[PDB]
């Protein structure tokens, strides 16, 4: 049995645009451990990316956080990458 | 099922060893233990499974090696004095674990002297029993002395008509000291036979005192008048 | 962990009860070993202990209080063979052991008929066959041999005995002077 | 105190993809991570600054070779549970042992094992047996239920040991852990699909995680559908949260001792 990840992207704080921020990637559910995690802006791959180390959870999946900091803009736009076995192409996932 | 070896050694400082240890029990931990009288057993190297060890509580002039799953050498880089010890190896299933015992090698008895020139082997001699004690007791006690030895690496036995005996022998556990202020004292074992005045009296049963003492090895450079104290058997006799 | 305390030797006599204590100061307990090592061989596992009961494998029996930091072997039935020393060893919260330096225990055998004597061997001086109350104390003088008391089992009669011998380069009726022997030690 | 837990966890994959380390194991209290180790750094490590700062060298030093030896003895568990079930290729063996202090002083003890991310052996502490999924945990069961010093070793450590390690770190890490963040909470009001009102109650700043969100109607639980979010980590060591309805409604709050009520 394979659990393919559940996919939360959201702001440390209330967003508001020209306010410094940081942008959250939560990845959790997940069996088997490997993953592939990248955050995005307008589509590409963001170097200065922060992030937890695999965790576990008493269901035996588990579990991740990627971050960056960013400051939104109305023009901007943010997703999460991230691919599984259970996934045949990476999942980007919007930010809203 | 632990099996190490060497049983004895004798080392000049400076000199180099190794000792070697094997378990067939499928036994993930070894250890290195070294007891010395007074103290509790003191661990100089250990490994926890195949693929690391680690130090231990004591394990300034050593170096341990885990070969394998079933070999853990213990190796002496210069012999020194203060390494004159009996060394024991041991093994466990695994560590992290509460419960697992240990299971012992039988020990190795290691000396290390600055020279070889103070090692000899023991002067051994038989005493038949008294007579007042034959007329006494009807049984007749044989003592056996062996003397001069050094190190203290004997081991005491009794043959009687070829066959060794075991009952109504008592053998000292620990030889005394024949100079006991001297750092270098040569030691004393004795032992006693106790049989029946009629089995004494018998003149067809012979008795044999014997006594194995390890001494010097074939490769060790021997210059002085007196005989190689090497590995020998040292006996005396009496017949009845 | 950091200290293990058990008394350095015990005495008791055969057929009789010992109790070997066990006091241990250590920074968590994941349980206490026993050893048995007789003179000259190698230690054996005698009982493991990890929870507050008493645990009894024949003769021996293994007692654990957590709350007091203390057990105890007690051996019933005592026979000679039980001369031995007793290793006492308790696994710390990192599963290190810490060992005590062990508990030499001492039989003393029934004495069924006493008969104190010292005889001449060919030399060699011979005192046996006293009770296992009597203790023989070494030597003072230079070039003079007194070895501790053994006692030997004669099998086949059923027979047990005392014995304890003294040489020198010397006369037999001096040899355990600075002992306290027998009123009625025989001396031909 | 409030209620803390203490666990280790230990993760086996056989025949692992590049990157993918053979055996992983990660100790936490609570929810946050204190040690780690590797089958590739080969490493016991810290992974929360107050651990380093009061566990010397030697702490690391030692569990550095048992968790050596812990890898070797799961690497060979795996073996032995594949060829039970004829499996091949990648598979997964997970561990978990821990212990809970509870605010009323009692305690619990967990320690149980899982094969491809499902439930195999669960230890029972109570009756000291081990309760298996199927007939190849069964078999190993009957193994390990006839070393009657490891099921009290077992039990031991759950009750005594962990708690004591658990007590230790608390106070290691008492100015992380037995802080409080209070939680930001507001009521958001938005005229959805037409005639349809969506109430969201939103919640974050907050520490420790441990929060009780619910929607009431004109004082009374509300026998409606509520949607809640999920306890989210901020990255910054406080957490969010949400409680949604539909349409007298107040949002209930409860964290670390203290009530909010968020009258509509
Ligand atoms: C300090 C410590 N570290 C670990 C570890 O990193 N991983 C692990 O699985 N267990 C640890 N333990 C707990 C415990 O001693 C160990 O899990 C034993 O195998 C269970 O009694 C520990 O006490």
């Amino acid at each position: 049995i394979q659990r393919t990840p559940k996919i939360q992207v959201y702001s440390r704080h209330p967003a508001e645009n020209g306010k410094s921020n940081f942008l959250n990637c939560y990845v959790s559910g997940f069996h088997p451990s490997d993953i592939e995690v990248d955050l995005l802006k307008n589509g590409e791959r963001i170097e200065k990316v922060e992030h937890s180390d695999l965790s576990f959870s008493k269901d035996w999946s588990f579990y991740l956080l990627y971050y960056t900091e960013f400051t939104p803009t109305e023009k901007d736009e943010y997703a999460c990458r991230v691919n599984h076995v259970t996934l045949s192409q990476p999942k980007i996932v919007k930010w809203d | 099922g632990v099996t190490q070896t060497p049983k004895f050694q004798v080392l000049k400082t400076g000199q180099s060893m190794t000792l070697q240890c094997a378990q067939d029990m499928n036994h993930n931990s070894m250890y290195w233990y070294r007891q010395d009288p007074g103290m509790g057993l003191r661990l100089i190297y250990y490994s926890a499974s195949e693929g690391t060890t680690d130090k231990g509580e004591v394990p300034n002039g050593y170096n341990v090696s885990r070969l394998n799953k079933r070999e853990f050498s213990l190796r002496l880089e210069s012999a020194a004095p203060s390494q004159t010890s009996v060394y024991f190896c041991a093994s466990s299933v695994w560590t992290g674990e509460g419960s697992g015992e240990l299971f012992f090698g039988e020990g190795s008895r290691l000396t290390v002297l600055e020279d070889l020139k103070n090692v000899f082997p023991p002067e051994v001699a038989v005493f038949e029993p008294s007579e007042a004690e034959i007329s006494h007791t009807q049984k007749a006690t044989l003592v056996c002395l062996a003397t001069g030895f050094y190190p203290d690496h004997v081991e005491l036995s009794w043959w009687v008509n070829g066959k060794e005996v075991h009952s109504g022998v008592c053998t000292d556990p620990q030889p005394l000291k024949e100079q006991p202020a001297l750092n270098d004292s040569r030691y004393a074992l004795s032992s006693r036979l106790r049989v029946s005045a009629t089995f004494w009296q018998n003149p067809r049963n012979h008795f044999r005192c014997q006594v194995q003492f390890y001494g010097l090895s074939e490769n060790d450079e021997w210059t002085q008048d007196r005989a190689k104290p090497v590995t020998q058997i040292v006996s005396a006799e009496a017949w009845g | 962990g950091q200290n293990i305390d058990q008394p350095t030797e015990m005495t008791a006599t055969e057929g009789a009860i010992v109790q070997i204590n066990c006091t241990y100061q250590t920074s968590g307990f994941n349980g206490l070993f026993w050893y048995q090592q007789h003179a000259g061989e190698a230690p054996t596992f005698l009982s493991y202990n990890v929870l507050d009961g008493l645990e009894e494998k024949g003769r021996f029996s293994s007692f654990l209080s957590r709350s007091k930091g203390y057990s105890y072997l007690l051996l019933k039935e005592l026979q000679m063979k039980d001369s031995a020393s007793y290793l006492c060893a308790v696994k710390d919260s990192n599963y290190q052991l810490i060992w005590g330096a062990g508990t030499k225990l001492i039989i003393k055998p029934d004495i069924q008929n006493p008969d104190p004597a010292v005889y001449q061997l060919r030399s060699v001086c011979l005192f046996t066959d006293f009770d296992s109350q009597t203790n023989v104390s070494q030597s003072k003088d230079s070039d003079v041999y007194i070895t501790d008391k053994c006692v030997l089992d004669m099998r086949s009669m059923d027979f047990k005995s005392n014995s304890a011998v003294a040489w020198s380069n010397f006369a037999c009726a001096n040899a355990f002077n600075n002992s306290i022997i027998p009123e009625d030690t025989f001396f031909p | 105190m409030r209620t803390h837990s203490l666990r280790y966890f230990r993760l086996g994959v056989s025949d692992p993809i590049h990157g993918v380390p053979e055996f992983i194991s990660v100790g936490y209290v609570d929810s946050h991570p204190i040690t780690t180790y590797d089958s590739v750094t080969r490493q016991a490590e810290p992974r929360a600054p107050w651990m380093a700062e009061n566990l010397a060298p030697d702490h690391w030093e030692r569990y550095t070779q048992l968790l050596r030896g812990w890898q070797q003895m799961f690497k060979v568990e795996l073996k032995r549970l594949q060829r039970h079930y004829n499996h091949s290729g990648s598979h997964t063996y997970q561990r978990m042992i821990g212990c809970e202090l509870l605010e009323d002083g009692s305690t619990t003890g967990f320690l149980q094992y899982a094969y491809d991310g499902q439930d195999f052996l669960i230890f029972n502490k109570d009756t000291l047996s081990w309760l298996a999924v199927d007939n190849v945990a069964h078999t190993i069961k009957q193994a390990w239920e006839a070393n009657q010093h490891e099921l009290l070793y077992q039990k031991n450590w759950l009750e005594e040991e962990c708690i004591a390690w658990l007590k230790r770190f608390l106070e290691y890490g008492k100015d992380t852990l037995q802080r409080t963040e209070p939680p930001l909470v507001r009521v958001n009001r938005k005229e959805t699909f037409p005639g349809v009102t969506a109430l969201f109650c939103k919640a974050h700043g907050f520490y420790p995680p441990e929060i009780y969100m619910t929607w009431m109607k004109n004082g009374e639980e509300i026998v409606q559908e509520i949607d809640y979010g999920d306890i989210l980590p901020s990255g910054d060591g406080t957490y969010q949260a949400w409680a949604s309805i539909e349409l007298l409604y107040s949002c209930h709050v409860e964290h670390s001792g203290v009530h909010m009520v968020l009258q509509v």
